[PDB]
């Protein structure tokens, strides 16, 4: 046996220096005499700083630090699918150790520009609000923002339960969260079926630093895997706050200067290298593709902050929670007039985008009537026809927990409402209408559904009308 | 032997120079004793908690006491152990310090009594419990907007003199007795008054002989407010595991150990964070909060109050720790001067078990009947401030019509705050505070005064008080 | 030959140290061309740019890709010279990174091909020019308020999702086409996808064959951030310099470049600036805008988006920015909200070319009564929240129904929002433009639904459809 051997000078709080270790690599793996693994960041003349991926209780200064000839690796393969994972590849479930065969490097280059296709299919979420004023395409990364409390976790949940049919792999990345809560989430997957398809990676706040500001990397690492495969894969990251605020407590602890807030300035570049690895490979590299939805976590709803605005201007488009929607009975409580998404019509199906192109402009005009109008009484018919739209669609997007809706059902109720079929429904009563409606086309009308999923194109109008009339006649206010 | 040498003392931060080749590991405790050698100095009595190795065979500690008398160059005696506190049947009803020695006045614990270390590791994924099921309280606003969860972490916020304690001794009031398992209480950076009020108050009532009491208050040094929830924690972990009891846990504002954890990150060498904290706040406070659950072989339920400073709910300790909890009481100073107590914010404040499933749909639909007219009548506030009632339109008039007796009825009557009204206090269930706002909500007693609602409980109560007023 | 060694290894920042003799000039281009002696190596073919001298023939380099892989002790060469690029004809239809590289798998450039120095003194005063010349662009906002100059500087400010890129997208299709002379595009730190499409976008319009594009595009390094403007600029230089042509230069998101200086000067080991920002911000900036200019020899007309943090406009970096600028648009959310682009804000933005001699004395009326009827409708925004539209008098409530209709007119449906709209989008004169706008102001159509002038091009699209409403 032969490796060239350091030897540690100081010890602490995560974070080890050591002397020796001629020729290690900028971003390597050591391992102290423990066993504990650890990797080297700041090479300086006469010492290494090397950061502890470990209970570092079990280290003392005049230990020996041995070189391993390996830049930072995560195992990957089909034997991860349905497993609770460390960062570093090692099981927390107890089910046995995993069979991987192959490694990638937790630090690759992203697809270059030549290398990309523009994003062209949908990403069926199964929530009407998204899926009608923001949607989403596979390839495209989205950003979900809102204060605590509010349904970030659950839109999340409810994502990657919808995606049981399609060809799609889904990977969580619970980053900074407590144990019992990453149970839960697992618990609620496992009841709903979508651990046959999906990896849980998690750190949690018991962790050191390190681990938490490696997650998401070696997330996106295990997504990429299957990505350059021609496999489809869906990475969520559970708070990209929590990897800052680690990211900010390593830096301080290796002595680099602070900029804003304390944080070090390369938190953007960060974050661009982990969020631009997301992409729509050409047919030349397989057609593969991987999509993003990375949480960030404001406080009192300041979308103007430091870190907001940082991750905001990287991503494709931004889900906007409001605790006001959702304390006013509007969920999931979707802010139409700040939710943007940059790739939208060409991640839509035909007859959805036909359906409800100008939904979220029709949306935020509305509301901006709403505010104006509510200063006098004296109104016109015009402004009362777009009031009386308006709260009709506002109630229409409201959905439930956990109650997935087909596109093909989706774009109906939203034709039904925009052709004026929904003008003299009470508005307390669009709820159990559209339940009425969903119940009634489950039996007649059911060779539209059938049309809507094979050519993803609306029927002919007239059928559309006469079964809308048809059900409507049997509907009544209760 | 492996004997060190004082060589720096900076308030708190002592360092140790040992022997090459002897260092202790991290976390040990090392002992220092010295007798006064002449008149020009004192007799020393002391422990140090390492925490840093520097290099050069030095190393850096927090030391638990006062270090006044410390002399360059005097003997340090090492453990090779972390600090060991008795545990078992032994510490019920005792009261500790942070050191595990008893200060009852009670006697002493033998030499040969099982201890433990501080110290250790989380509890695994594996190992966890899921199970939710309601806690029922007794508090209107507690049991209806944001219940308790059965073996899960409650968390109290709110700035000075809001009403934390008084909701603490409430909640031991109206659980402990009945509880049945096993009691620890841990202030921390707390009124020694209060400390010994509690004791009393407990030998009163009898509680005592299933409980158990630590106390690191604020007189102590930051060494031992860093250490005294653990050492709550570590008493409470053995009746959590070797004998499968339920284990009921208070720990009197935990936010005093991050504070001291700040006060002496200063002087270890650490650079400081956003607003002067530790840039360690987060992995310390993690580190803490992952050994309070619930396992397989039993189950910790824990209060645990948090001040907010100059309350701003922004300040990063508040704002860490929310995300360890699972129903959290948001108290407002805002509500507390308008006269309305317990002062809970009721929008603010959140559960994981309010869910359709977990505690009904009658009571789910009332919550967020109640919470959807709050939001409206908050939204109003700004117009009203200015332009008063005379401009709402008819429906914004009911609307607030119906908040003000809404949020006047979430308001009780404790039966802690006895001594300073004199109204004896009730206990509501769950269902009459349910039926009570659903009848609220009905528009059943629109013609009551708003003043007959307040600081009561049971609905009946509001008919007789609004008939003893004369209606 | 003379060569360095690898001393220090620091993210994006590594030393070298060099043999006594010979010290590399600052801004001069090294070399690392490592082979693994071993299976423990990675081969290594990374440039450097220096930076510094720190003394004791010690230099301080920055990166232009990742330093892993690095160790200490690797051989650097010097080349002597700064980082060069291909100029000329070759580069037209060709896409290259920050090392001038072609990355459009089309093959690469010949070895003996003209090759020009990134950094260069900035022209001469009296080298430069002085005439004006409008440039119809097409969008309604941007002619009648605040027109573009032919040959001058011209930015778009805005935050985030605000409308920048859409807006350049729009203007490039608009005056590329026929534009009749060279262009050039830098992705200065942006998403690859956009440049992608956009990329895609001039493939099929075929106008590729006349521009040029480079990309740094937000993954590469700080270092390669910093130098793909340049690379661009000296790239457009030299059609501007020794063909005398007309040149459209594009730069997208130029806050990128003080972004990456302010991430590498701390480990460069400046003291930080007010908001972390580097001392030498206003001169690095000024370095670079200063040679973006049009002399005797030809004319440079730039588009540059600029980001603004935080949507705050006296944020440091937009604060130096618009000193260098001759007209400006600025976009804001709140137009955003409201669901009207390309939400330019018709205060902030002004245009040395607004004045009667160059656009005409009745455009130069239309303009200034617009911006006085809105200024008007701004301040009573106010009053009005609370206390109703009837209060005002009866004149005030005329200007708001005109403001209103202004404000919605001053809307357009751009052709590459389509995907967004599901409109194919409009291109309207200054002539209808004017005309339009001051008919609106004569109230010729106060009687259409506010509704209908939002998202049309013309008055006659307007009243088209008002009257398909139903009016
Ligand atoms: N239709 C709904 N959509 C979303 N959440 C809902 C809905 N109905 C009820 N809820 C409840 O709202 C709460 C907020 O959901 P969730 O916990 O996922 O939010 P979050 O902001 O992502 O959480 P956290 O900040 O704790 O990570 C949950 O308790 C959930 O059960
Ligand atoms: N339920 C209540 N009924 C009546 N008065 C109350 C109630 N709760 C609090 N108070 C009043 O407010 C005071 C707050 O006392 P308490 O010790 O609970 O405050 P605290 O918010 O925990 O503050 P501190 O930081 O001082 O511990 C009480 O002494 C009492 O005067
Ligand atoms: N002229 C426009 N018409 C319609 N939508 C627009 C227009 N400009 C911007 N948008 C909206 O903004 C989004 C694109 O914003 P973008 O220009 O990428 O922001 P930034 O300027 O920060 O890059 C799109 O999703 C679109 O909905
Ligand atoms: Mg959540
Ligand atoms: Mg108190
Ligand atoms: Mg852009």
């Amino acid at each position: 046996q032969v490796s060239d051997v350091g030897t540690v000078i100081q010890v602490g709080d995560g974070i080890a220096r050591a002397h020796g270790l001629d020729n290690v690599m900028s971003g390597e793996l050591v391992e102290f005499a423990n066993g504990v693994m650890g990797m080297a960041l700041n090479l300086e003349e006469n010492n290494v700083g090397i950061v502890i991926l470990g209970p570092y209780t079990g280290i003392k200064e005049g230990d020996e630090v041995r070189r391993t000839g390996r830049i930072m690796e995560v195992p990957v393969g089909e034997a991860l699918i349905g497993r609770v994972v460390n960062p570093l590849g090692q099981p927390v479930d107890g089910l046995g150790p995993v069979e991987t065969t192959e490694t990638r490097p937790i630090e690759s280059p992203a697809p270059g520009v030549m290398d990309r296709r523009s994003v062209h299919e949908p990403l069926q979420t199964g929530i009407k609000a998204i899926d009608a004023l923001v949607p989403i395409g596979r390839g495209q990364r989205e950003l979900i923002i809102g204060d605590r409390q509010t349904g970030k976790t659950s839109v999340a949940i409810d994502t990657i339960i919808n995606q049981k049919d399609q060809n799609m792999i889904s990977i969580y990345v619970a980053i900074g969260q407590k144990e019992s809560t990453v149970r839960t989430v697992v618990e609620t997957l496992r009841k709903h079926g979508a651990l046959d398809y999906t990896i849980v990676v998690t750190a949690s706040a018991s962790q050191p630093a390190p681990l938490l500001f490696l997650a998401p990397y070696a997330g996106v690492a295990m997504g990429e895997y299957f990505m350059y495969k021609g496999k489809h894969v869906l990475v969520v990251y559970d708070d990209l706050s929590k990897q800052a605020a680690a990211y900010r407590e390593l830096s301080l602890l290796l002595r680099r200067p602070p900029g804003r807030e304390a944080y070090p300035g390369d938190i953007f570049y960060l974050h661009s290298r982990l969020l631009e690895r997301a992409a729509k490979l050409s047919d030349a590299k397989g057609g593969g593709s991987l999509t993003a939805l990375p949480f960030v976590e404001t406080q009192a709803g300041d979308i103007s902050a430091y870190i907001p605005t940082n991750v905001i201007s990287i991503t494709d488009g931004q889900i906007f929670l409001q605790s006001d929607l959702f304390f006013s009975g509007v969920r999931p409580a979707i802010n139409a007039g700040l939710s943007v998404s940059r790739v939208g019509g060409a991640a839509q199906i035909k007859a959805m985008k036909k359906v409800a192109g100008t939904l979220r402009l029709d949306l935020a005009a509305y509301r901006e009537l709403e505010a104006f109008a509510q200063f006098g009484s004296d109104l016109d018919k015009a402004t009362q026809a777009k009031l009386a739209r308006g709260a009709r669609t506002v109630e229409v997007l409201k959905q439930d927990l956990h109650q997935p809706i087909p596109v093909e059902k989706q774009v109906l109720i939203i034709y039904a409402l925009t052709r004026g079929f929904l003008d003299d429904i009470p508005v307390e009563d669009v709820r159990r209408f559209e339940k009425e409606f969903y119940l009634f086309l489950d039996q007649n009308g059911q060779h539209l559904l059938e049309h809507i999923r094979t050519t993803k194109d609306l029927p002919n109008e007239d059928d559309l009308n006469k079964a809308i009339e048809a059900f409507k006649k049997t509907f009544v206010v209760s | 032997m492996t004997r060190g040498r004082v060589i720096q003392v900076m308030g708190p931060v002592v360092d140790v120079k040992f022997e090459n080749g002897h260092l202790p590991a991290i976390y040990n405790a090392l002992k220092i004793q010295h007798k006064a050698r002449n008149e020009n100095e004192v007799d020393i009595d002391l422990t140090l908690e390492v925490a840093l190795h520097l290099g050069d065979d030095t190393v850096r500690t927090i030391a638990m006491a006062s270090t006044d008398g410390l002399i360059r160059g005097m003997e340090v005696i090492d453990t090779g152990a972390p600090i060991s506190v008795p545990v078992g049947e032994v510490t019920l009803g005792r009261v500790f310090n942070v050191l595990g020695e008893p200060i009852d006045l009670e006697g002493d614990i033998p030499a040969d009594a099982r201890r433990d270390p501080i110290h250790r590791p989380a509890p695994k994924f594996e190992e966890l419990a899921t199970e939710v099921e309601i806690l029922e309280t007794g508090i209107k606003v507690v049991d209806l907007l944001a219940p308790y969860i059965k073996g899960g972490k409650i968390g109290l916020f709110g700035g000075a003199g809001v009403g934390k304690t008084v909701l603490i001794q409430e909640l031991i009031h109206n659980i402990a007795q009945e509880h049945g398992g096993i009691s620890v209480f841990a202030g921390v950076g707390e009124r020694t008054r209060e400390g010994n009020d509690l004791y009393h108050e407990m030998k009163d009532s009898g509680v005592i002989s299933k409980t158990a009491m630590v106390f690191g208050q604020m007189n102590e040094p930051p060494g031992a407010r860093m250490r005294v929830a653990l050492t709550g924690l570590t008493m409470a972990e053995y009746f959590r595991d070797e004998q499968g009891q339920d284990v009921l846990l208070f720990i009197d504002n935990i936010f005093r150990f991050t504070q001291a954890g700040s006060e002496v990150s200063a002087l270890l060498g650490r650079m400081p964070s956003a607003v002067g904290y530790q840039p360690t706040l987060a992995t310390e406070m993690g580190q803490l909060q992952e050994r309070i659950t619930s396992t397989a072989k039993g189950s910790i339920t824990s209060i645990q109050a948090i001040y907010v400073p100059a309350d701003d709910y922004t300040d990063p300790a508040p704002a860490t720790t929310f995300s360890h909890l699972d129903a959290t009481t948001n108290l407002e100073r805002k509500l507390a001067e308008m006269g309305i107590y317990p002062a809970v914010d009721p929008l603010a404040s959140t559960s994981r078990a309010l869910a359709p499933e977990i505690v009904g749909e009658e009571h789910y639909q009332v919550a967020r009947k109640v919470q959807q007219t709050l939001q409206r009548y908050k939204e109003l506030q700004d117009i009203i401030a200015i332009l008063g009632m005379d401009e709402l339109s008819d429906e914004d008039k009911l609307v607030v019509h119906r908040a003000r007796r809404i949020q006047f009825f979430l308001s009780q009557n404790f039966h802690v705050a006895e001594q300073f009204t004199g109204q004896p206090g009730s206990y509501v269930p769950v269902k009459e505070t349910v039926r009570g706002f659903k009848e609220i909500l009905e528009g059943k007693y629109d013609h009551l005064p708003e003043d007959a609602f307040r600081l009561v409980g049971r609905i009946e109560e509001v008919v007789e008080k609004a008939k003893a007023m004369g209606v």
